[PDB]
C-alpha cells in the first residue's frame, strides 16, 4: 500500500488532542435543541458580572454571613482604613472565592480592568463621604488616607445613588500577571476611608453595613487552562 | 419623562389584579426573555393545550413572613407555592403536562430610619440539601415542597441523627445557599436587592426555564426564589425590631396537556 | 475529480 | 470536501495568512473533532437584565 | 460575528471631567452591574489591545480528556475457587470530582462526548510465571439489554450493543458518542422527583429519591480479559477519559464551594468551613 | 528581500593603487568595525560566489532537539516499604549545559517549543520475574494547580492540566507549545530583583534572590508509572529533549567562557581560567 | 481504511527532523512581540562584529587583561617578529575563543576572508612604521621581515587615523577549511614586524600597546553544525 | 474519484452544511463500507394489503 | 514514506465501525437479485402491522 | 490549502527546478514544522552603530 | 473540492 | 486549491 513513515508522537495519548474517532452509535436519532434562556459563550462572560466580597474573614465572621458586611459607624473622622486589600483576585482569600476569583483559578494568567463597587446598607436618614483607593504596586502599602489620597482614587459621597464603583485601571509591567502570589507579577492595594464621617441624627442607627461587589471590565482575559485548588479529592 | 414619568414608579395588570409602588428599582427579567407559550418547532405533546389565560394569570398574594433580627432567609419553589392558588392549581392538578412563566413581586416597606438589605434570588432548578450525613438524596417529597408556606435557611448545618425513623428533610445552610456553593456567588442568578433606603420592593419577570419544553409540575419545580438578608435589620435603637415580608407572584402565559382526573397528592 | 452529494 | 480555515499565527519565524487543511472521514457529526471556531457574545442577559434599558452617565436611579 | 478569538476593546484616551454626567455613581439594587471601563473614572491614554478571549471559550474550557472511573478486571488461574472478575460501572461524569465542578458551573448543557480508555496491567503474585497479551472488551449495555453475570456468557456476543475490543500494548481506545439525551439538553441539576405520592396510595409506593429522574439514565460499561484463565494471574485497570466536544451549556451557576457528598448537592458535616482566616485590614 | 540560502557576494577584480582613498587606516574608537573586503588591499581576480549562509541563520543554529533533563521514576512491589516514585520536575533549559550556552548568545528570545520524550526501562534486582508493558503519564502542572503528593491522588485526574499518555516501546512522545511568556520575549537575563525592600519593612520581607522573577516561572512535569505495583521492580527513566522552533532573538552577548555555576551568571573559584599557554611570537 | 506499507525509518526520533506535533496548550492567548532593538537574523553577523585578540597566552600573562597586550617599545630596528599567529580560527590558542572564534567551533567547516584590525594605544608624540603580514601555508614559517615581506602585506603608518587593517583574501586549495588543526586545510601564517621603528620625543614613555581584533568578511560563512568543545558538564 | 456527502448535523459547537469524505480503494463492491444513505418506503403491502383502496373516514365494509 | 502519525483508537475493533476491508473472493461471479414480494426498508414498517394482545395472562 | 515550495537542489544525480509539498494538519500555530524560508539582514545595527555615516574609503577621523 | 475560508 | 512559493 502507500509508503508511510511513523513520526514522533505516535500511539500517545495527549489529553489536549483534537482529532477524530469512529462513532459507537451510528445513525443515532438526535434530539434537537430548544431555546433554553441563559445560554453562555465565554467563561469571562460570568467574570463580568458583580458577585459579593467576604471582606471580613476574621476567626469569628469567616464562613458565616458576617464575613460579607463591612461595619461602619458614626464615629469621628479618622484617617485609618475601613479595610485593606491586596489586588491578587485569585489569590487573596477575600477576593479568590468570589466568582471572579474562582473562573480564574482554573487559569494560570490574567489581565485587565477590575471594577470595585460599594453599596451603602445604612438608612436614608445616614449621610457621609468616603474614599475608595488604589495604590499600583511598589511602595509602602498605604495605613493613612494622606498616603492612600496620592494614588488611584473615587470619592464615595452618600446619597439617592446607594452605591459607587471604583475602576481598578489595568497598570501592570507584564502583559499578564500570575493567579498565585508573586512578588514580580504583584498587582497592588486596594483601601477604603472616611472622607469626612457618617453623619446620622436623633433615633437612627449609628451603625451600619456596607457591602461590596467585585467585577471584570471588558478588556479583561486569562490564559493556560489548569486545574483548581479550590476542589479535590482524598481516596 | 419631562412631565413626571419615573423608573421607581410602576403599575402592573394582569387580569382583574393591579399593583402600585412608588418606591421601586427598576425590573429584571430573568436572562433577558420574556415569557411566551411554546411555539409549534418546539412543541413535543400532540394534543391541544389548555391555556387558562386571566383564570390563572394573575396575581396571587402569600402568606406574610416576619423579618426580625434573627431572620437567616426564606425559600419558596414554582410552581410549588402556587399549588392551591386559584384555577392555577386546578388546571395545575389535572393535567399530565404544564409549563409557566412567573411575575414574582417581593413586597417589603419600613421607613426612612430603617435600615437593611434583603437578597431576592431567583434560582433555575435549586436543589437544596438535605440534613443527613448517612444517606444522601433522601428528602421526602412532603418536606420537598412545602407550598405557599415556603422553607427557611438555617446558620447551621444541624445533621438528623435518628436513624430509625429519619426526619426526611431539607438543612439549607444560609452562606452555602443550601446547596454548597457560596452565598456571594448567588449574584450570577437573575436577581434584585431591596435596600431598604433606596426602595420598597423586587420585581422578577420569570420566563419557563427547563431542559424540555413542558414537563410534570407536580413532579419537578422549575425556578426557586430565595430571600436572604445580606444587610440585618436595623432600626432607631430597638433590640426587637420586626417588618412584614410579603410575596405577591402572578403565573404568566401558562399552558398544560395531557388532561384526565385530578392528582392527589399525599403532602402530609 | 469529486463527485459531491 | 477539504474545509480550509486560517490559523492565527502567535509566534512568527524569521520566515500573508498561514492556513490548515482538514477533511472528515465519517458519516457521524459526534466523531468530528471540535473546530474551536467559536462565537463570543455580549454579557448583557447576565449584568445588565433590567426591563428599561441602562445609560451608564445618567443616575441608575430616576 | 465576533469571534472569541477577536481582539478586546481598545482602551480610548480620556482628559480632565467637570460634568453632571456621574458613571461612577449607580445603584446594585436594580439587579444590574455597572459597566465601566477605566476611562470612566480616571484620565487614561490610548492603547491598542491584543488580547483575546480565544481559551475561555466553553469549548477551550472543556477541550480536554478528563479521568471519570477507574475499571478493575482480572483473568487468574483456572484452578481457583474466586470468579473471574469482570467490572460493571454505572455510566457517569459524577464519580470523580474535577469535571464535575467544570460542568456544574452551569445548570444544563449540550455536547458530543469522546471517550478514550487507558489500560495498564500487572502480576499480583511474587510468582514466575507469564502471561500472554490480553485482549479487553469493553460492551456497552444501555437500560433494557441484558447485563452479563458471568465473564463468559451469551450476553458477551454483542450482536446489537457496541463493543471494543482493545489489544494490550497498542494505542489508547477511543469512541466517539453522539448528544444521547431524552431531553433537549443534559440536566446538571433536577429539583424534583421521579414519582407523585399519591394518598390513595401507600407511603411506600409513591417514594423516591430527590434529584434523580431515570433510575437507569444511561446503562453500563461492561469491561472483560476475553483470554482463557492463565495459571499465572494479571491484574488490570482500565482508565476512563472523557471529553464533551462541540457543547453548549445555559444557565450559569456559584461552583462547589465544599467537599462534594455523593450524586446530590448533598454536604457533609465538617466539611462547610473553606475560607481561611483573614482581617480586614490586613493587606 | 535577501535569503538565508542566498549565495554570498561575489569577489570582483581589482588592479594597482596609487591614491589618496585610504580603506586600510580607520579608527576603531568610533565603535565601528571597518568593512573591508580583500580587494580593498590586495589584487583580486573576478570569484563567482556560491557559498551561502543558510545553516548559520538562527533557525538552523537551534533546530535540534536538546537534551534539558533525565527523570527518574519507579514501580515497586506491593510490599516495599519505601514510597512508589513518581518524578517532579521544575520545567527550565538550564538543568544541563549546551543548549543553555547557545541560547546565552542572546540576551532575549521568542519561540514555539518541541518537546519530544525518550522513555526507557530497566530491572533493579538479581531477581527472576517480570513486568508486563508500562504506561506512563506526564502532566504539566502550571502555576497555582494542586502539585501531586502521592503517584496515585485525586491530581492525575487531569481534568484541566495538560497530559501525555505515553505506552512502552512505542515511538518517543512528541507535543508542541505556544510562545507561553508573560512578556513580549523570553529574558535569558533579568538584571534585577522581584521585590523592593522598603525601610519601613523589616529586611526579610524586602528580601529576594538576584536576578530571579516569578518564583515559580512556568510550573512542573510531573511523571509517574500507571501501573500498579509490580511484585518485580522496574525503575524508568525519562529523557526529555527542546527543540526551540519558529525562533527570534534580540540583543548578543559573548558566549559562556568558564563553568556555569547554578541557575546565574556566578562563577566558582578555580574554573576561572579557561585559556591555554601560547607564546607571542609562536606559530 | 486506507492501504499504508511502513518504511524503514518509522518510530526513530532524528534529533534534527522538522515535522508537526500536537499542541499541548491549544487556543492559548498568545503575547504579541514588541520591537526589541538588537535582533539577529543569522549567526555571521556576530562574526563580523571586531572582536579583541588574546595575543601574549605566555604562562603570566595568560587569563589576565595583559593577555589582550601586544607591548612594543623605541628600541632600535629588527626584523625579528612582534607576534606569530597561525591562521586556524576556530583552533589557535589565540583565536579560538574570540566570537569569530566560538562561532567557528559550532561548526565543523569554515570559509572566506578575514580581517585583522591593530590599533595603536601609544602617545600622539609616539610615531612608528610596522610591517603586517600574512603567508599562505606550505613553505618555511617567516621568522624575519625578509620573508614575511615576500607575502600579503601591509606597511602601516602611525599617524592620525589610530588603526590599521589587514585583509587577509581566501586563499584556499579547498572549498571549505575544517573548524581544527589539520595539515590538509591549514590557513597560514600572521606575523608583524617593525618597518622602521617606534620613536618617541624625551619626556614621551617608550613603551606602549598595541591592541588587536578579528572579524569576519562578508564573504565568509561556515557549515556542519556541531557540538562545542569550548563548555562542558562533568556529572 | 472522491465522494463528497452530507452529515446530519445533531449537536452543533458554538461555531451552512458540513460534508464528510470517501475513497474506494478496493475493486470489488463487497469490500465497501455501508454508505447508511438509505430509502424508506410505505408500509402498505404489510398494513392495507386489500385489492380495493382504503379511505379511513368511509365505512370498511359496505 | 509519507510522514504519519498514529492517533488514539489505532488497532482496535469496534463493532458499530464502517471501515472498508480486502474481499477475500475477487472477480467471484454474483448471482443477480429478482423481484421477491415483501421487501422492507426499515423495522418501524413492522411496528405499523396491527398485532393481537395477549390480555388475559392469568395462571392458567 | 496545499503550500508548494522550491528545493535548493546540490548534488544532482545525472537525471527543471524540484519542489516539495507541505500541508499544515493542525489549528495551532505552534504545531507547525519550521519553514526554513528565512531572511538575511545587514550587520549595520552591530558593525557600524556610529551616528554619522561611515565612507570606507574615507578617513575614519576628520 | 476545496471549501475556503 | 495549491498554495505555490
Ligand atoms: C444527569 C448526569 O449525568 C449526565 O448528564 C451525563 C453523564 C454521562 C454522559 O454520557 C452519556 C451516556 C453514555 C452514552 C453511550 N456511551 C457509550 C456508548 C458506546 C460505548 C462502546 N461506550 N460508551 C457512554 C456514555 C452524558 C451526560
Ligand atoms: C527564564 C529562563 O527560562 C526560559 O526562558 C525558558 C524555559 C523554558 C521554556 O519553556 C516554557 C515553559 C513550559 C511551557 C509548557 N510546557 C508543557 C506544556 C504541556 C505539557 C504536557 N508539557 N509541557 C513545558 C514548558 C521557555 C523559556
Ligand atoms: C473533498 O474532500 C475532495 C478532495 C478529497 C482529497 C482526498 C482526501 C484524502 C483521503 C480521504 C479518504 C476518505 C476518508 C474516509
Ligand atoms: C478520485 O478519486 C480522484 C482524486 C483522488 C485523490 C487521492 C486519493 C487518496 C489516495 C487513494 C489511493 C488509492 C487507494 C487504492
Ligand atoms: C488544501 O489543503 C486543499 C487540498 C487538500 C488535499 C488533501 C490533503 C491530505 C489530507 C489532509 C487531511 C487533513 C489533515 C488534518
Amino acid at each position: 500500500g502507500l509508503p508511510v513513515m511513523n513520526t514522533p508522537g505516535s500511539n500517545q495519548y495527549l489529553t489536549a488532542d483534537n482529532f477524530q474517532s469512529p462513532c459507537a452509535l451510528p445513525e443515532f436519532d438526535v434530539t434537537p435543541p430548544i431555546d433554553i434562556p441563559g445560554e453562555v459563550k465565554n467563561m469571562m462572560e460570568l467574570a463580568e458580572i458583580d458577585t459579593m466580597i467576604p471582606f471580613d474573614l476574621s476567626a469569628t465572621k469567616k464562613n458565616t454571613m458576617e464575613m460579607y458586611r463591612v461595619r461602619l459607624s458614626d464615629k469621628p473622622h479618622t484617617d485609618d482604613p475601613i479595610l485593606c486589600l491586596s489586588l491578587s483576585p485569585a489569590s487573596d482569600p477575600r477576593l479568590s472565592h468570589t466568582m471572579l476569583g474562582e473562573i480564574l483559578n482554573y487559569y494560570t494568567h490574567w489581565a485587565g480592568s477590575l471594577k470595585f463597587t460599594f453599596l451603602f446598607c445604612g438608612s436614608m436618614m445616614a449621610t457621609g463621604k468616603l474614599l475608595v483607593s488604589y495604590a499600583p504596586p511598589g511602595a509602602d502599602p498605604p495605613k493613612k488616607r494622606k498616603e492612600a489620597m496620592l494614588g488611584t482614587h473615587v470619592i464615595w459621597d452618600i446619597g439617592l445613588q446607594s452605591s459607587c464603583t471604583m475602576v481598578v485601571p489595568w497598570i501592570s509591567n507584564t502583559t499578564y500577571r500570575q493567579t498565585i502570589d508573586d512578588s514580580f507579577t504583584e498587582g497592588g492595594y486596594i483601601s477604603v476611608f472616611y472622607q469626612t464621617r457618617i453623619v446620622v441624627p436623633l433615633s437612627t442607627p449609628r451603625e451600619m453595613d456596607i457591602l461590596g461587589f467585585v467585577s471584570a471590565c471588558n478588556d479583561f482575559s486569562v490564559r493556560l487552562l489548569r486545574d483548581t485548588t479550590h476542589i479535590e479529592q482524598k481516596a | 419623562e419631562a412631565c413626571g414619568y419615573s423608573d421607581r414608579v410602576l403599575q402592573l395588570t394582569l387580569g382583574n389584579s393591579t399593583i402600585t409602588t412608588q418606591e421601586a428599582a427598576n425590573s429584571v427579567v430573568a436572562y433577558g426573555r420574556w415569557p411566551e407559550y411554546l411555539r409549534d418547532s418546539e412543541a413535543n405533546p400532540v394534543d391541544q393545550p389548555t391555556e387558562p389565560d386571566v383564570a390563572a394569570c394573575r396575581f396571587y398574594t402569600l402568606d406574610t413572613v416576619s423579618w426580625t433580627k434573627e431572620s437567616r432567609g426564606w425559600w419558596w419553589k414554582l410552581p410549588d407555592a402556587l399549588r392551591d392558588m386559584g384555577l392555577f392549581g386546578q388546571n395545575m392538578y389535572y393535567h399530565y403536562l404544564g409549563r409557566s412563566g412567573y411575575t414574582v413581586h417581593v413586597q417589603c416597606n419600613a421607613s426612612k430610619f430603617h435600615q437593611g438589605a434583603l437578597g431576592v434570588f431567583a434560582v433555575p432548578e435549586m436543589c437544596l440539601a438535605g440534613d443527613s450525613n448517612t444517606t444522601t438524596m433522601h428528602t421526602s417529597y412532603q418536606n420537598a415542597n412545602p407550598g405557599e408556606k415556603g422553607g427557611t435557611f438555617t446558620g447551621t448545618f444541624t445533621p438528623d441523627n435518628n436513624q430509625t425513623s429519619p426526619a426526611r428533610r431539607f438543612c439549607p445552610v444560609d452562606y452555602l445557599l443550601g446547596n454548597g456553593t457560596l452565598l456571594g456567588n448567588a449574584f450570577v442568578f437573575p436577581h434584585q436587592i431591596i435596600n431598604l433606603r433606596t426602595n420598597n420592593c423586587a420585581t422578577l419577570v420569570l420566563p419557563y426555564v427547563n431542559s424540555l419544553s413542558i414537563d410534570s409540575m407536580v413532579k419537578h419545580n422549575n425556578w426557586g426564589i430565595a430571600i436572604l438578608p445580606l444587610a440585618p435589620l436595623n432600626f432607631a435603637s430597638e433590640s426587637s425590631p420586626e417588618i412584614p415580608i410579603t410575596l405577591t407572584i402572578a403565573p404568566m402565559c401558562c399552558e398544560f396537556n395531557g388532561l384526565r382526573n385530578i392528582t392527589l397528592p399525599r403532602l402530609q | 475529480g469529486s463527485s459531491s452529494t | 470536501g477539504a474545509q480550509v480555515s486560517s490559523q492565527k499565527v502567535g509566534a512568527h519565524e524569521n520566515s500573508s495568512t498561514i492556513n490548515y487543511t482538514t477533511i472528515n472521514y465519517y458519516r457521524d457529526s459526534a466523531s468530528n473533532a471540535a473546530s474551536k471556531q467559536d462565537f463570543s457574545q455580549d454579557p448583557s442577559k447576565f449584568t445588565e437584565p433590567i426591563k428599561d434599558v441602562l445609560i451608564k452617565t445618567a443616575p441608575m436611579l430616576n | 460575528a465576533a469571534t472569541s478569538r477577536d481582539a478586546l476593546p481598545n482602551t480610548e484616551a480620556s482628559g480632565p471631567t467637570h460634568s453632571k454626567e456621574i458613571p461612577a455613581l449607580t445603584a446594585v439594587e436594580t439587579g444590574a452591574t455597572n459597566p465601566l471601563v477605566p476611562s470612566d473614572t480616571v484620565q487614561t491614554r490610548h492603547v491598542v489591545q491584543h488580547r483575546s478571549r480565544s481559551e475561555s471559550s466553553i469549548e477551550s474550557f472543556f477541550a480536554r480528556g478528563a479521568c471519570v472511573t477507574i475499571m478493575t478486571v482480572d483473568n487468574p488461574a483456572s484452578t481457583t475457587n474466586k470468579d473471574k472478575l469482570f467490572a460493571v460501572w454505572k455510566i457517569t461524569y459524577k464519580d470523580t470530582v474535577q469535571l464535575r465542578r467544570k460542568l456544574e458551573f452551569f445548570t444544563y448543557s449540550r455536547f458530543d462526548m469522546e471517550l478514550t480508555f487507558v489500560v495498564t496491567a500487572n502480576f499480583t503474585e511474587t510468582n514466575n510465571g507469564h502471561a500472554l497479551n490480553q485482549v479487553y472488551q469493553i460492551m456497552y449495555v444501555p437500560p433494557g439489554a441484558p447485563v452479563p453475570e458471568k465473564w463468559d456468557d451469551y450476553t458477551w456476543q454483542t450482536s446489537s450493543n457496541p463493543s471494543i475490543f482493545y489489544t494490550y500494548g497498542t494505542a489508547p481506545a477511543r469512541i466517539s458518542v453522539p448528544y444521547v439525551g431524552i431531553s433537549n439538553a443534559y440536566s446538571h441539576f433536577y429539583d424534583g422527583f421521579s414519582k407523585v405520592p399519591l394518598k390513595d396510595q401507600s407511603a411506600a409506593l409513591g417514594d423516591s429519591l430527590y434529584g434523580a429522574a431515570s433510575l437507569n439514565d444511561f446503562g453500563i460499561l461492561a469491561v472483560r480479559v476475553v483470554n482463557d484463565h492463565n495459571p499465572t494471574k494479571v491484574t488490570s485497570k482500565i482508565r476512563v477519559y472523557l471529553k464533551p466536544k462541540h457543547i453548549r451549556v445555559w444557565c450559569p451557576r456559584p461552583p462547589r464551594a465544599v467537599a462534594y457528598y455523593g450524586p446530590g448537592v448533598d454536604y457533609k458535616d465538617g466539611t462547610l468551613t473553606p475560607l481561611s482566616t483573614k482581617d480586614l485590614t490586613t493587606y
